[PDB]
């Protein structure tokens, strides 16, 4: 499985 | 609409769990590469990482 994205930034 | 590709299992108390063949549609993918989804298939709704995902007719 791909690597995940970073989380989102606000 | 979008089909997950790979079974994801929620990493946060935000996230949405979905199994691989579950079909999604986006509710908003405003804020980055984790987009706010609800499940057609399992009714709930939450964040998912938007590269386990394509999209579908």
């Amino acid at each position: 499985a791909p690597p995940l994205p970073p989380r989102n930034r606000p | 609409t979008f089909v997950a590709l790979y079974d994801y299992e929620s990493r946060t108390e935000d996230d949405l769990s979905f199994k691989k063949g579950e079909r999604l549609q986006i509710v908003n993918n405003t804020e980055g590469d984790w987009w706010l989804a609800h499940s057609l298939t399992t009714g709930r709704t939450g964040y998912i990482p938007s590269n386990y995902v394509a999209p579908s007719d």
